[PDB]
C-alpha cells in the first residue's frame, strides 16, 4: 500500500524515522529558515536575530508575575530582571564556547547535506564563530529588553495585558 | 463449528501427589537441599505455563482454578449473610437507620477484649460495620433475619456446587483445547447470556420484590406488618393498589403502550427525600434497558449459522497509512496466549473499579447510604485501591507476555512491531511529560508554603490571590446542570447533586449532597493526581516496552521475566527485568491512591458532608477549611493530619481501641519493611554463618542449609509489608475519624 | 387494536424485512457483506427446503431485527404525536 | 427420509437409525465427536424416551381428575387441577392420610430403589440379573439396550416379536412422547398465565374461541 | 519521505464541508439547527469585543457540537476517497 | 529514592533521553562533553544515606528548637 514513515534518509540502521513532524516540507523549510540553522552566513548576525528575540519574550514574565508587579515601578524593575537573565544566558554561552572549542580547531559540524552533498561546515562549531555568536547575542537581547520596555511604558501603547 | 469438546478421566484423583511437595516442577520435585527450596515452592505453584507447555493442559488448570476461586467467593457470602441473620442487629437498625449503626459482629468475653462491642444503639453491642451491606439489605426487599439465613444456606449450596465442578472439569470431562479458542461463542454468551440475563432477572425482583417493599418502608409502616414479597406476586390486586397499572397485566408491554407503565418505570435523577438515594423506580428501568442493550449486543458475531461477525475478519480490516498491515495478527496472539488475556483483562477491571468508585458517592444508589459517611469513604477507599492493584497486575502480565510468549516469527503483528520501533521516543516523550507536570503541580505547592512561611499571603496561588480556576470543569458543571431543561428534556432533574444545581437532600438533620465547588484548590489536586499516574505509566511501560532487549542488555529476553539483574558491569545492572519496573510501580501506585483518598477525604469533611438545623443552616464537619488549607503542604500537615488524628490516638479505652493498635501496628509493619528494601542478602548470608556455627557447636544444625532470602524476594517481601502497612496505617485513621465524627 | 396504526407498522416492517433477506437485498446465512457491503455467495450447510436457500435462522434473525424497526418507529411517531 | 431443520454436522452422525430421526439437531448436542457423561449421544436417546415415558403417564394424571369430576363419576373434593392437589401449596392443598413431606420420603425410598436399579443396568448391562433381590432378578436382566430391557415384566405381553414391529412401535412410542412432552409444557405455561386447568382452559376456549387466547390472556 | 504526505485532493474539503452543512441545516432543534444555533451565537458573542464568550455562554457547546461533525466528515471523506483507490474496502 | 531505586532503571532510562537530546531540532547545536550515566551503585548508596541523615537531623532539630521555644519549657 501507501506508507508515511519511512527510516531516516532512506537508511533504516540509523536511530531516527521520518515522521510529518520531522520531514515535512513547511517544517523542514521552517526550520532551514531559521537563524540556528543559517550555516553560510556570519554567525555574529545570527546571534543578534536570536538575541532580540528571546531578550524581547523575557520581557513579559518578569514584568506581570514579579513580587513588585502591583507597584508603579513594575515596568523597569521586570526590564531589569530580564536584562539581568540575558546576562547570565550571555555568561553560560560563553562558558560553553571556552569549554568546548578550542582555537585552532576545525568546526564539528557536518560536511554533508542529506543528498551527501559536500558543503562547507558550519562556522558557528568553531571558538572564534562561538564568540563571535555569544557576542551578538548579548547585544540582541539588551537591546530587545529596551525595546520592549519602550513599547510598553515609554509611549503606553493599549496593550490589552501590560 | 462449535461444539462441546470433551476429554474424560485425564487426571487420577489420588492423595499421592499430595504426599510429594513441588510436584509440578521438575526442579522442586526432588526434594529440599537448602531453605531456598521453600521459598520456591510457594512463588511457582501458580505459574502454570512454567510447569508444562501443554496450552491445553495450561487452560485446564485456569478453569479450575476459577471454579475454586468461585467456591471460596461464595463461602465469604454465605459467612456474610448469616453474620447478618444470627449476629447482627439488622432488625432493629431497619426501624430507626439514622439513629443506629450498623454492626454484625460480636467478640467474645476474652482477655478483656469485650470492650469492642460498644454502642451502637438498638440495644445492642457490636463493631461498627462499613461494608453497607444493610443498606444493600434494605433496597433488595429484606426484612426479617430468616431470609438471610436462607440466602446464607443458598450461598453454602453454590460453593459446594462449584467445588464439585472444579473436580469434575479437572478429572472427569476436561474441555479440549479448541473449546477455549471458541472466543466468539464465549463473547455471545457472557453478553448476552450472563449480563442480559442476569440484568433482566434483577429487574424483576426489583419491580416485583423490591419496589413495593420499599414503597411500603419510605410509607412509615412497620417493617414486620409490611406483606411478604410472594403475597405482592399472589394476589396481584396488593401491586394494583401501589401501582394501579398493574391492573393492565402484560398487554400494555406488547401492545407498544410503555408510557402506561411510567408509574414504576420513570427517568427522574436526583434522589429521593426520604431516602437520600437513587429512586428504585429509575433503578428499575436502567437494569431492564440494559438487559435489551446486552441481549441485542450479544448477537453479533458468528458461531454456527451464518449471520454474525468474524473477530478476525473485523481485526485484519483495520489499517492505513501509518500503521501499515493494521490489526492483522492479533486474533492468533490473543487466542493462544492467557498472559495478554490476563493483563488486558485486569487493565479494564482495575479500571472499571475506579469509575464504580467514583460513581458510586456521586450517585447513592442504595437507600440511607448517603448519610452513613463511614460506609461512603470505606467504599471509595476501598474500590480504589482495588483497581490500582489490577492496574498494576495488567502491566505485570504484559511484561510476561511480551517476555514469554511474543514471537514474531510465528505471532508477527505490525502494530506491535512498530511500537517497539519507537520506544525511545514514547518513553523520552512521557520523561518530559512527568517532569513538567511534577514541576508545575508540585512546586506550585511549594511556592505557596514558602510564600506563606514568608509573610506574603498576596503573591500565592489561591482564591483570594493569584487564581487558577478549573474552568473547563465549571463549564462541564454547569452544562450537567441545564441538561433537564434542554438536553435531556425528559429528564427532570441532573444525574447528581453535584453538578450545581443549586439544591441540597437532607436526610436525618445529615446532608446528603449538595453541589461541589470547584477552586484553586482542586487545579491544584487534580494535576498531583495526573502527575502521579504518569509516573506510574512511565514507570509500568518502560518496563512493558525494554522487558526483550534494551542498549545496555541486548539479550534481556535470555534472562527471563524475573531476575536480579546482569552484574555489576556497565557500571550496575540492579533491578533490569520487567519484574522490578512492577515492584517499583507498586510504590508509585499506592502513592497516587494515598493522595487521591485524602482529596476525598478532606473536600468531603469540608464542602459536603455535615449537618442541618430546623433553621436552614448547614455546618459541615472541618467548616470548609480546604479551600485555603490545602494549597500549602504545612495545611495538610497541620489541618489534616495533625488534627484529623486527634480521634484514632484518643481511642483507647473505647470501643475504638482497635484502631489504635492497628495504627501502631501498621507503623510498625512499615517501618520494618525498610529493613528488606534498603539492605542486601550479602550481608545477611555472613551473619547466618556465625549462628550456623553456634547452632554446630551444640550439634543444633538442620540439614536444610539456611539461606538468605534471595535478591529478589527481598524485594518482594519489602514492597508487600510497605504496602500492608501503608494502607493500613489509613484504614485505622479512616476508620476511627470518619466513626467518632461521623 | 387490528387494524391501527402500530400493527400496520409492525406488520410492514416484518413483512419488508422478511422480504429483503429472503431475496438477496440483506446479509443471511448464505450471503455475507464484505467490507464495502457487497454481499457474498457462502455456503452454511444449513439446507432449508426453501428454493432460495431461506434457513430458519435467517427467517428468526429478520423477524427479531424487523419488530426492533418496528418498535423503534412506533416509539418516536406517538413521541412526536404523528400517531 | 424426511427432514426438519438439519444441518450438514447433523446428518453427518443421524442416518435413520434411531427412531423419530427427523436430522433436526440445530445445536448438535449428539455429536459423537468428544462427547461424554450427559451429553453423549447413547445417553440422550435414552433420555428422550424415559422422558416422554414419563410425560405420557403425567398428561393423563394432570387430565384424569378434572374430567372424572366434570361430569359424576369422583366426589368433587377429589377433582381438582393438577397444580391444587398438594404440589404447589400455595395454589392449595388437599389432605390425605399422611403428611406431604412424609408421603415425600415414601416416594423416595420406593422411586430410589427402582432407579438406582435402573441405572445400574446402564452402567453395567447384565448386572442385575445376578444379585439376589427375593427372585425378582430373574426378570431384571435387561436386553443390552437400556431403553428396552423388555422380559417377563417390563414387556410381559411379548409384543414385536420380529423387527418390523418392533421398529414401528418404537417410532410410536417416541412420537407420542414428543407430543406428550409438548402437551405437559403447555400446562406448565398455561397455568400461571389462566389461572384454571388445562380442561378447563379446553372448554372455556370452545364456547368463545376469540376471547379466550394468549392474545386475551396477556393481562394476568 | 514523500513531498505530499496527505496527498491533497482539494475536492475532499468542498465534499466533506458541503456534507457536514447540507444535513446539519435541517431544522429539527425546535426549529433550528446545529449550524443555525452557531452562526447565530456567533454574533452576540462579537458584540462585546474583545471580551471573550463568558462561561455560561451557549457558544461554547454549539462550537464543539459543530466542529466534531465537521472533523467527523472531512475525515470519513478524506478516508473513504483514499481507501476506495487502494482497495480497503 | 536512592535507597529503594537501583541503577539500571536509571541507566536504561537516561539512554531513551540522549537519544531525545540527539534527536531535537536547535537543540543538537548543544553537545554535551561527558557522557551522561546513572550514579554508580556504592554512589547511590552513599547520596541515599547522606539525605536520610540530613532530614533527620533537620526535621528533630526543627521540632526541638520549636517546641522548646515556643513555651521555654
Ligand atoms: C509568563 C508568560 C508570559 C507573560 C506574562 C507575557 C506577557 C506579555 N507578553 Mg509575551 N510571550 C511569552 C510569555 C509571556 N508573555 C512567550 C512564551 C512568548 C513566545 C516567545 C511570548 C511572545 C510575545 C510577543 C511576540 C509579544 C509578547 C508581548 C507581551 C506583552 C503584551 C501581551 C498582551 O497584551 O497580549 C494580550 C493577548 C493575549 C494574552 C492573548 C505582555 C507584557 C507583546 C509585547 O511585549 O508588546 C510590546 C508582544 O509583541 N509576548
Ligand atoms: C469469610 C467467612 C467468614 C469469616 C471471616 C467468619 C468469621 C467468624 N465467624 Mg463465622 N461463619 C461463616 C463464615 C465466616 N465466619 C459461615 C459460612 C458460617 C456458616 C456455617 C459461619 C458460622 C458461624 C457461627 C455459627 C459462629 C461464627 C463465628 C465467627 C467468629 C469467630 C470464629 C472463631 O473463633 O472460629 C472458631 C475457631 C475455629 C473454627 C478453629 C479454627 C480451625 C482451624 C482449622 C485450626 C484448627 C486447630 C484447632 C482449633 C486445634 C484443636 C484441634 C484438635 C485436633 C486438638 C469470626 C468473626 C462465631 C461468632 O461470631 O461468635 C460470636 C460463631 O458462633 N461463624
Ligand atoms: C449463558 C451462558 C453462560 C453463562 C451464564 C456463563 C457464566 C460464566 N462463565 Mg462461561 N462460558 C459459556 C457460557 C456461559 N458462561 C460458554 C458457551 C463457554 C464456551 C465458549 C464459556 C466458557 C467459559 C470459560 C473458559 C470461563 C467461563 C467463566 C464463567 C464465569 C465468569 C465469572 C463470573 O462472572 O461469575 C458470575 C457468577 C455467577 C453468575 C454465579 C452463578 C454461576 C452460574 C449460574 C453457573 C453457570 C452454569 C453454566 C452456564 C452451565 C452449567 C452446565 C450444566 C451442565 C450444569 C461465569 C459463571 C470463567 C470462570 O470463572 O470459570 C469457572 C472461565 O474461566 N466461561
Ligand atoms: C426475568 C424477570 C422477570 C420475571 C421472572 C417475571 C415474572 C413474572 N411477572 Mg414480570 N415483569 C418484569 C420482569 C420479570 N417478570 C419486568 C422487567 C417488567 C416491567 C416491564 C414486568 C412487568 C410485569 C407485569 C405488569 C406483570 C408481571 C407479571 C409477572 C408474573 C406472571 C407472568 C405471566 O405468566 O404472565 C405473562 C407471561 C407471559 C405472557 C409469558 C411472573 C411472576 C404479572 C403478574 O401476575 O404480576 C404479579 C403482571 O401483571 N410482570
Ligand atoms: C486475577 C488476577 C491475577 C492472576 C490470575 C495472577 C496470576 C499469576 N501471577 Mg500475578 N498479579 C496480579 C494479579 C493476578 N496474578 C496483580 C493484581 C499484580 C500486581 C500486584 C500481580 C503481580 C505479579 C507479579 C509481580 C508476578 C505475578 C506472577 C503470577 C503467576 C504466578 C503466581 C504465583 O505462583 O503466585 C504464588 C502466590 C504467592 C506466592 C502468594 C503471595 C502472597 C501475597 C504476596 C500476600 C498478600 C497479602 C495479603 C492480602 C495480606 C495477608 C495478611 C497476612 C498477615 C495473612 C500467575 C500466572 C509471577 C510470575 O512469574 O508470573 C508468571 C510474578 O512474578 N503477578
Ligand atoms: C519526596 C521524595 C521524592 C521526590 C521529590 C522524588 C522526585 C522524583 N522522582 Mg522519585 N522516588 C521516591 C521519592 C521521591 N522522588 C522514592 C521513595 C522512590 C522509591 C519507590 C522513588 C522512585 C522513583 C521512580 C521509579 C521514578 C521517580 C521519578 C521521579 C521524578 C519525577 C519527575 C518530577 O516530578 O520532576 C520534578 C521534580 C520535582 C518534583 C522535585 C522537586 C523540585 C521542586 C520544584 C524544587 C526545585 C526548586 C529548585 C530547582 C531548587 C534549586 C536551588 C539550587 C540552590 C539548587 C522526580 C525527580 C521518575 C522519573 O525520573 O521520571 C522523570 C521515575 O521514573 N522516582
Ligand atoms: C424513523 C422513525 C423514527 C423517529 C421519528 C424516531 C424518533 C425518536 N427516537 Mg427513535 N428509533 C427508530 C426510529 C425513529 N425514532 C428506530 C428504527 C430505532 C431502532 C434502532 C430507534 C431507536 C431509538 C432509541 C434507542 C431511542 C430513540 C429515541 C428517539 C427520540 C429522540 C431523542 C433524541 O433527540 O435523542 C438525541 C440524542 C443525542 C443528541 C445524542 C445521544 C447519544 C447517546 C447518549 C449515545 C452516546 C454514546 C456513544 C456510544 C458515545 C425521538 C422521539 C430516544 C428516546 O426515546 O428518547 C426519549 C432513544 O433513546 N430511538
Ligand atoms: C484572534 C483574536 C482575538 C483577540 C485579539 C483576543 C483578545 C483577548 N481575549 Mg480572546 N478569544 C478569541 C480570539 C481573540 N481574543 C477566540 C477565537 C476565542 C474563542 C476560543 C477567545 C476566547 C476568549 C476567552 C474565553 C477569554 C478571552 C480573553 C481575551 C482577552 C485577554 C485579556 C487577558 O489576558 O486578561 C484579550 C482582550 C479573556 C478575557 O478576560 O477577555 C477580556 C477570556 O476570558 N478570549
Ligand atoms: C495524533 C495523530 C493521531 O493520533 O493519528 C492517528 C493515526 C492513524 O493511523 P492509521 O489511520 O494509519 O491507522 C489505521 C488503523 O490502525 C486504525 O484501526 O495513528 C498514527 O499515526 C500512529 C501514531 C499514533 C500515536 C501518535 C501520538
Ligand atoms: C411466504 C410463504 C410462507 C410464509 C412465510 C412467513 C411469512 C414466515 C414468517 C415468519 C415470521 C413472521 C417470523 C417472525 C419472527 C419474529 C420474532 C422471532 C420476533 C422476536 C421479537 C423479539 C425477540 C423482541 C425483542 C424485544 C423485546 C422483547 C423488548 C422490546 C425490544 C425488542 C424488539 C429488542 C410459508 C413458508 C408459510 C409458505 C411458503 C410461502
Amino acid at each position: 500500500t501507501y506508507q508515511v514513515i519511512q527510516p531516516i534518509n532512506g537508511d533504516p540502521f540509523i536511530g531516527s524515522l521520518e515522521t510529518p513532524i520531522t520531514s515535512s516540507p513547511l517544517i523542514a523549510w521552517y526550520l532551514s529558515n531559521l537563524p540556528g540553522y543559517r550555516t553560510a552566513v556570519d554567525p555574529l548576525l545570527r546571534g543578534i536575530e536570536v538575541g532580540l528575540a528571546h531578550g524581547y519574550l523575557l520581557v513579559g514574565p518578569f514584568v506581570i508575575t514579579g513580587p513588585l508587579r502591583n507597584a508603579p515601578n513594575h515596568g523597569a524593575v521586570g526590564s531589569l530582571g530580564a536584562a539581568g537573565l540575558i546576562v547570565i544566558l550571555s555568561i553560560t554561552l560563553t562558558m560553553y564556547g571556552i569549554a568546548s572549542f578550542k582555537e585552532g580547531d576545525p568546526s564539528t559540524a557536518p560536511s554533508l547535506t542529506l543528498t551527501g552533498r559536500k558543503k562547507v561546515p558550519d562556522p558557528l562549531q568553531t571558538a572564534d564563530g562561538w564568540a563571535r555568536f555569544t557576542g551578538g547575542f548579548f547585544f540582541g537581547g539588551i537591546s530587545g529588553v529596551i525595546w520592549a520596555y519602550f513599547l510598553l511604558y515609554v509611549l503606553d501603547l493599549p496593550y490589552f495585558v501590560k | 463449528e462449535v461444539k462441546i469438546l470433551v476429554d474424560k478421566d485425564p487426571v487420577k484423583t489420588s492423595f499421592e501427589e499430595w504426599a510429594k511437595p513441588g510436584h509440578f516442577s521438575r526442579t522442586i520435585a526432588k526434594g529440599p537441599d537448602t531453605t531456598t527450596w521453600i521459598w520456591n515452592l510457594h512463588a511457582d505453584a501458580h505459574d502454570f505455563d512454567s510447569h508444562t507447555s501443554d496450552l491445553e493442559e495450561i487452560s485446564r488448570k485456569v478453569f479450575s482454578a476459577h471454579f475454586g476461586q468461585l467456591s471460596i467467593i461464595f463461602l465469604w457470602l454465605s459467612g456474610m449473610y448469616f453474620h447478618g441473620a444470627r449476629f447482627s442487629n439488622y432488625e432493629a437498625w431497619l426501624s430507626d437507620p439514622t439513629h443506629i449503626g450498623p454492626s454484625a459482629q460480636v467478640v467474645w468475653p476474652i482477655v478483656g477484649q469485650e470492650i469492642l462491642n460498644g454502642d451502637v444503639g438498638g440495644g445492642f453491642r457490636g463493631i461498627q460495620i462499613t461494608s453497607g451491606f444493610f443498606q444493600m439489605w434494605r433496597a433488595s426487599g429484606i426484612t426479617s433475619e430468616l431470609q438471610l439465613y436462607c440466602t446464607a444456606i443458598g450461598a453454602l449450596i453454590f460453593a459446594a456446587l462449584m467445588l464439585f465442578a472444579g473436580w469434575f472439569h479437572y478429572h472427569k470431562a476436561a474441555p479440549k483445547l479448541a473449546w477455549f479458542q471458541d472466543v466468539e461463542s464465549m463473547l455471545n454468551h457472557h453478553l448476552a447470556g450472563l449480563l442480559g440475563l442476569g440484568s433482566l432477572g434483577w429487574a424483576g425482583h426489583q419491580v416485583h420484590v423490591s419496589l413495593p417493599i420499599n414503597q411500603f418502608l419510605n410509607a412509615g409502616v412497620d417493617p414486620k406488618e409490611i406483606p411478604l414479597p410472594h403475597e405482592f406476586i399472589l394476589n396481584r390486586d396488593l401491586l394494583s393498589q401501589l401501582y394501579p397499572s398493574f391492573a393492565e397485566g402484560a398487554t400494555p408491554f406488547f401492545t407498544l403502550n410503555w408510557s402506561k407503565y411510567a408509574e414504576f418505570l420513570t427517568f427522574r435523577g436526583g434522589l429521593d427525600p426520604v431516602t437520600g438515594g437513587l429512586w428504585l423506580t429509575d433503578i428499575a428501568h436502567h437494569h431492564l434497558a440494559i438487559a435489551i442493550l446486552f441481549l441485542i449486543a450479544g448477537h453479533m458475531y458468528r458461531t454456527n449459522w451464518g449471520i454474525g461477525h468474524g473477530l478476525k475478519d473485523i481485526l485484519e480490516a483495520h489499517k492505513g497509512p501509518f500503521t501499515g498491515q493494521g490489526h492483522k495478527g492479533l486474533y492468533e496472539i490473543l487466542t493462544t496466549s492467557w498472559h495478554a488475556q490476563l493483563s488486558l483483562n485486569l487493565a479494564m477491571l482495575g479500571s472499571l473499579t475506579i469509575v464504580v468508585a467514583h460513581h458510586m458517592y456521586s450517585m447513592p444508589p442504595y437507600p440511607y447510604l448517603a448519610t452513613d459517611y463511614g460506609t461512603q469513604l470505606s467504599l471509595f477507599t476501598h474500590h480504589m485501591w482495588i483497581g490500582g492493584f489490577l492496574i498494576v497486575g495488567a502491566a505485570a502480565h504484559a511484561a510476561i507476555f511480551m517476555v514469554r510468549d511474543y514471537d514474531p516469527t510465528t505471532r508477527y503483528n505490525d502494530l506491535l512491531d512498530r511500537v517497539l520501533r519507537h520506544r525511545d521516543a514514547i518513553i523520552s516523550h512521557l520523561n518530559w511529560a512527568c517532569i513538567f507536570l511534577g514541576f508545575h503541580s508540585f512546586g506550585l505547592y511549594i511556592h505557596n508554603d514558602t510564600m506563606s512561611a514568608l509573610g506574603r499571603p498576596q503573591d500565592m496561588f489561591s482564591d483570594t490571590a493569584i487564581q487558577l480556576q478549573p474552568v473547563f470543569a465549571q463549564w462541564i458543571q454547569n452544562t450537567h446542570a441545564l441538561a433537564p431543561g434542554a438536553t435531556a428534556p425528559s429528564a427532570t432533574a441532573s444525574t447528581s447533586l453535584t453538578w450545581g444545581g443549586g439544591d441540597l437532600v437532607a436526610v436525618g438533620g445529615k446532608v446528603a449532597l449538595l453541589p461541589i465547588p470547584l477552586g484553586t484548590a482542586d487545579f491544584l489536586v487534580h494535576h498531583i493526581h495526573a502527575f502521579t499516574i504518569h509516573v506510574t505509566v512511565l514507570i509500568l511501560l518502560k518496563g512493558v516496552l525494554f522487558a526483550r532487549s534494551s542498549r545496555l542488555i541486548p539479550d534481556k529476553a535470555n534472562l527471563g521475566f524475573r531476575f536480579p539483574c546482569d552484574g555489576p558491569g556497565r557500571g550496575g545492572t540492579c533491578q533490569v527485568s520487567a519484574w522490578d519496573h512492577v515492584f517499583l510501580g507498586l510504590f508509585w501506585m499506592y502513592n497516587s491512591i494515598s493522595v487521591v483518598i485524602f482529596h476525598f477525604s478532606w473536600k468531603m469533611q469540608s464542602d459536603v458532608w455535615g449537618s442541618i438545623s430546623d433553621q436552614g443552616v448547614v455546618t459541615h464537619i472541618t467548616g470548609g477549611n480546604f479551600a485555603q488549607s490545602s494549597i500549602t503542604i504545612n495545611g495538610w500537615l497541620r489541618d489534616f493530619l495533625w488534627a484529623q488524628a486527634s480521634q484514632v490516638i484518643q481511642s483507647y479505652g473505647s470501643s475504638l481501641s482497635a484502631y489504635g493498635l492497628f495504627f501502631l501496628g501498621a507503623h510498625f509493619v512499615w517501618a520494618f519493611s525498610l529493613m528488606f528494601l534498603f539492605s542486601g542478602r550479602g550481608y545477611w548470608q555472613e551473619l547466618i554463618e556465625s549462628i550456623v556455627w553456634a547452632h554446630n557447636k551444640l550439634k543444633v544444625a538442620p540439614a536444610t542449609q539456611p539461606r538468605a532470602l534471595s535478591i529478589v524476594q527481598g524485594r518482594a517481601v519489602g514492597v508487600t509489608h510497605y504496602l500492608l502497612g501503608g494502607i493500613a496505617t489509613t484504614w485505622a485513621f479512616f476508620l476511627a475519624r470518619i466513626i467518632a465524627v461521623g | 387494536y387490528f387494524g391501527s396504526p402500530t400493527n400496520l407498522i409492525m406488520v410492514t416492517s416484518t413483512t419488508l424485512l422478511l422480504f429483503a433477506g429472503r431475496f438477496g437485498l440483506a446479509p443471511s446465512a448464505n450471503r455475507k457483506a464484505t467490507a464495502g457491503l457487497k454481499l457474498e455467495v457462502r455456503d452454511a450447510g444449513l439446507q432449508t427446503g426453501d428454493p432460495a436457500g431461506f434457513t430458519l435462522a435467517d427467517t428468526l434473525a429478520c423477524g427479531a431485527v424487523g419488530h426492533i424497526i418496528g418498535v423503534g418507529v412506533v416509539l418516536g411517531l406517538k413521541s412526536i404525536s404523528v400517531i | 427420509r424426511q427432514l426438519w431443520f438439519a444441518s450438514k454436522q447433523s446428518l453427518s452422525y443421524l442416518n435413520g437409525s434411531l427412531p423419530g430421526d427427523y436430522g433436526f439437531d440445530p445445536l448438535g448436542l449428539s455429536d459423537p465427536e468428544g462427547a461424554g457423561f450427559w451429553f453423549q449421544p447413547r445417553w440422550l436417546s435414552y433420555g428422550e424416551v424415559f422422558n416422554g415415558r414419563t410425560a405420557m403417564v403425567g398428561v393423563i394424571g394432570c387430565l384424569a381428575p378434572e374430567i372424572l369430576g366434570k361430569a359424576g363419576l369422583i366426589p368433587p373434593e377429589t377433582a381438582l387441577p393438577w397444580f391444587k392437589t398438594g404440589v404447589f401449596p400455595p395454589a392449595g392443598s388437599y389432605e390425605y392420610w399422611a403428611d406431604p413431606y412424609t408421603l415425600f420420603v415414601f416416594e423416595l425410598g420406593l422411586v430410589g430403589f427402582a432407579e438406582h436399579r435402573r441405572y445400574q443396568d446402564w452402567s453395567n448391562p447384565g448386572s442385575m440379573g445376578k444379585q439376589y433381590f427375593l427372585g425378582l432378578e430373574k426378570g431384571l436382566g435387561g436386553s443390552g439396550d437400556p431403553a428396552y430391557p423388555g422380559g417377563p415384566f417390563f414387556n410381559p405381553l411379548g409384543l414385536g416379536k420380529d423387527e418390523k414391529s418392533m421398529w414401528d412401535y418404537k417410532v410410536k412410542e417416541v412420537k407420542n412422547g414428543r407430543l406428550a412432552m409438548l402437551a405437559m409444557l403447555g400446562f406448565f405455561v398455561q397455568a400461571p398465565v389462566t389461572g384454571v386447568g388445562p380442561y378447563q382452559n379446553l372448554l372455556d376456549h370452545l364456547a368463545d374461541p376469540f376471547n379466550n387466547n394468549i392474545f386475551t390472556n396477556f393481562k394476568f | 519521505f514523500e513531498r505530499d504526505w496527505l496527498r491533497t485532493d482539494l475536492n475532499v474539503i468542498g465534499f466533506g464541508l458541503i456534507g457536514w452543512l447540507a444535513p446539519s441545516s435541517i431544522p429539527a432543534i425546535n426549529g433550528n439547527s446545529l449550524t443555525g444555533l452557531f452562526f447565530s451565537s456567533i454574533g452576540p458573542e462579537l458584540a462585546h469585543f474583545p471580551t471573550g464568550p463568558a462561561v455560561t455562554s451557549p457558544f461554547w457547546l454549539w462550537m464543539v457540537l459543530w466542529h466534531l461533525g465537521l472533523f467527523l466528515t472531512l475525515t470519513f471523506g478524506q478516508i473513504g476517497f483514499k481507501g476506495r483507490s487502494e482497495g480497503y474496502f | 529514592m536512592f535507597l529503594i531505586s537501583w541503577r539500571g532503571y536509571w541507566q536504561e532510562l537516561i539512554e531513551t533521553l540522549a537519544w531525545a537530546h540527539e534527536r531535537t531540532p536547535l537543540a543538537n547545536l548543544i553537545r554535551w562533553r561527558d557522557k551522561p550515566v546513572a550514579l554508580s551503585i556504592v554512589q547511590a548508596r552513599l547520596v541515599g544515606l547522606a539525605h536520610f541523615s540530613v532530614g533527620y537531623i533537620f526535621t528533630y532539630a526543627a521540632f526541638l528548637i520549636a517546641s522548646t521555644s515556643g513555651k521555654f519549657g
